[PDB]
RNA sequence: GGUGAAAUUCUUGGAUUUAUUGAAGACUAACUACUGCGAAAGCAUUUGCCAAGGACGUUUUCAUUAAUCAAGAACGAAAGUUAGGGGAUCGAAGAUGAUCAGAUACCGUCGUAGUCUUAACCAUAAACUAUGCCGACUAGGGAUCGGGUGGUGUUUUUUUAAUGACCCACUCGGCACCUUACGAGAAAUCAAAGUCUUUGGGUUCUGGGGGGAGUAUGGUCGCAAGGCUGAAACUUAAAGGAAUUG
RNA sequence: UUGACAUUGUGAAGAGUUUC
């Protein structure tokens, strides 16, 4: 179990994907990387294949550093949003574990509050 | 004419309840009414199950899943096919499917 | 049109005629 | 160039709007272990075999 | 044109003696330079870890630790206990419908001084004939258990340090002590003791930290 | 970033995102249901005080004290207002970006009032169960809240217990739900929308085709907004509601 | 008002022999 341990924070919205990587501290990140940064569309920025990629380079990243296990956090951007994730965050977190950096211990932090503040759409809302 | 003895859904001895935000459309709309449904599911779907166990330190460890309790609202629902129309008595009854 | 829209027309003319006839003393 | 082939375990059925597509289970024909879903264009039936770019996807619901 | 990560120093982060696996792992901070420092900008620091993973036990899978970076020394860095947290699948998959959900809290000061606010839960429960289909229980039931509750948490912590509140913690000694006292009232299920945050703290105190450190 | 998709917008000031800590003010999720409370409007983390209130129980008390009630009175969402305090969030306004024939809108970005409370006001909403109150009676079922009766019941372990919950059975009072229509109905549908041409239990109030018209005036309350009451000519043979077929 | 020079001494520590 020698394998040093960072973390993985997959922020998955319908915008984009976010692929952020720390050690077991927050502080001092590691790796960073969105779809939005993969690809030059704007529709798709936080589809599955661009995330994929985006966790492709993740893990080269984490080699060329010399990070080689993580535990994996994942989250919707929360609040008092969709408070679902995004296929991006499937997609980059099957690709971590396909490029085979070590895998663990999963969670969703997704931030979920005590019935806070109130939200676009004014009670009648984003009708289309 | 009157269509639910509902009237949409049950109240039905207070007056009142408090409201919600839709998830999608995000319509404030009371809490007894409020279409819902619960939501488990996993995050590690048929194939990435496979690609993290063989990927996973700590074997067998666990499957988390997520949870979500998602307040409809009702035209919302009603274009996300949740549920679809029905005759009289298919609004009669109260039943899942 | 709308009952409610009616309403206030007819609301936004009262109060005019109001300030009509004032203004006539 | 990382190339992969798999036979067909399953055609699914035929997803998309216009009867094109149509859903697949594919043994990647290196390890059984490996049984993934693809779409594919042309017409199909069952113990032959795609030649599959990236290994990953496993695409779902066509329209 | 620079790659400040051929300059980044590593550190090995250790745990204090209540935990089994104290050598928690590695983390980079860069070289302490002049006129700024890599262990100040370690002292800084805190980081969050599972339970099983400091106990080896899969019993405890769901509890995880926050852990603050008091002391650094020669490549090792001290960790102090920051607090537990309770991950969020177990609780949802916990809280269902169809019973009544409740929470009691306190804060209070340990023996040493250090201020805690203190969490606990606890859930409604069947009785293995009854029919009824909800079992929900009464504002008195709900009252006296959270009663109860912040009194046994109020005894327990005072008569404790962060150490004695953590080594009754890991065995969940509390949650068995609320159970013995609330079955009086109710069945009540699903009892744990669900957060716990470090509000105020002492001095430093590189003695005691040492002690709960210096082995290993 | 944000979307159907875009753009505005923010980014060597290193954003977005990482993380430690703190503040602000906010709302009280999962418990959250065909369940509770309350005159209705409405009412939820925690805790203490204040007084109040129902139901039940009650071999308590007084003896007709009461039911409905024009006039008169207390309450009354949200919006709104005066003066302070407070103003995270959202957000009519407002400015922008899109789209489109235009968009003065939907949608994106920002954002003022207010949103929070406070001392005073305003007295309106589908304030709807669109079904007046008081009281009589008629037809089954099972859920169910609270109170209540019983159990050589279950469980709770101790040495039975006691208790606590739970189950069975029964009863008051509530929410209500289901079958049948006995009855009612225009028809929908309703155990009350039944007891009604076999036309009467008590009581308050309301309505007479549609438009004009809650308009106009006047009165009157209101700081205003406005409210209460409240017309008329004139024009009109259709409007209207239930169900079916297309 | 900005900067300098002196009043203006006593120790350290450290970035680019440096003098900040």
């Amino acid at each position: 179990n020698s394998q040093v341990f960072g973390v993985a924070r997959i922020y998955a919205s319908f915008n984009d994907t976010f692929v952020h990587v720390t050690d077991l501290s927050g502080k001092e990140t590691i790796a960073r990387v969105t779809g939005g940064m993969k690809v030059k569309a704007d529709r798709d920025e936080s589809s599955p294949y661009a995330a994929m990629l985006a966790a492709q380079d993740v893990a080269a990243k984490c080699k060329e550093v010399g990070i080689t296990a993580v535990h994996v956090k994942i989250r919707a951007t929360g609040g008092t949003r969709t408070k679902t994730p995004g296929p991006g965050g499937q997609a980059a977190l099957r690709a971590l574990a396909r490029s085979g950096l070590r895998i663990g211990r999963i969670e969703d932090v997704t931030p979920v509050p005590s019935d806070s503040t109130r939200k676009k759409g004014g009670r009648r809302g984003r009708r289309l | 004419p009157k269509k639910r003895a509902s009237n949409g859904r049950n109240k039905k001895g207070r007056g009142h309840v408090k409201p919600v935000r839709c998830v999608n459309c995000s319509k404030s709309i009371p809490k007894d009414k409020a279409i819902k449904r619960m939501a488990i599911r996993n995050i590690v779907e048929a194939a990435a199950v496979r690609d993290l166990s063989e990927a996973s330190v700590y074997p067998e460890y666990a499957l988390p899943k997520t949870y979500n309790k998602l307040h409809y609202c009702v035209s919302c629902a009603i274009h996300a096919r949740i549920v679809r129309v029905r005759s009289r008595e298919d609004r009669k009854n109260r039943a899942p499917p | 049109m709308r009952a409610k829209w009616r309403k206030k027309r007819t609301r936004r003319l009262k109060r005019k005629r109001r300030k009509v006839r004032a203004r006539s003393k | 160039t990382p190339v992969t082939l798999a036979k067909v375990i399953k055609v699914l059925g035929r997803t998309g709007s216009r009867g094109g597509v149509t859903q697949v289970r594919v043994e990647f024909l290196e390890d059984t272990s490996r049984t993934i879903v693809r779409n594919v264009k042309g017409p199909v039936r069952e113990n032959d075999i795609l030649v599959l770019m990236e290994s990953e996807r496993e695409a779902r619901r066509l329209r | 044109v620079v790659d400040p990560f051929t300059r980044k120093e590593w550190f090995d982060i250790k745990a204090p003696s209540t935990f089994e696996n104290r050598n928690v792992g590695k983390t980079l901070v860069n070289k302490s330079t002049g006129l700024k420092s890599a262990s100040d900008a370690l002292k800084g620091r805190v980081v969050e870890v599972c339970l099983a993973d400091l106990q080896g036990s899969e019993d405890h899978s769901f509890r995880k630790i926050k852990l603050r970076v008091d002391e650094v020394q020669g490549k090792n860095l001290l960790t102090n206990f920051h607090g537990m947290d309770f991950t969020t699948d177990k609780l949802r998959s916990m809280v269902r419908k169809w019973q009544t959900l409740i929470e009691a809290n306190v804060t209070v000061k340990t023996s040493d001084d250090y201020v805690l606010r203190i969490f606990a839960i606890a859930f409604t429960r069947k009785q293995a004939n009854q029919v009824k289909r909800h079992s929900y229980a009464q504002s008195s039931h709900i009252r006296a258990i959270r009663k109860v509750i912040s009194e046994i948490l109020t005894k327990e912590v005072q008569g404790s340090t962060l150490a004695q509140l953590t080594s009754k913690l890991i065995p969940e000694v509390i949650n068995k002590e609320i159970e013995n006292a609330t079955k009086d009232i109710f069945p009540l299920q699903n009892i744990h003791v669900r957060k716990v945050k470090l509000l105020k703290q002492p001095k430093f105190d590189v003695g005691a930290l040492m002690a709960l450190h210096g082995e290993g």
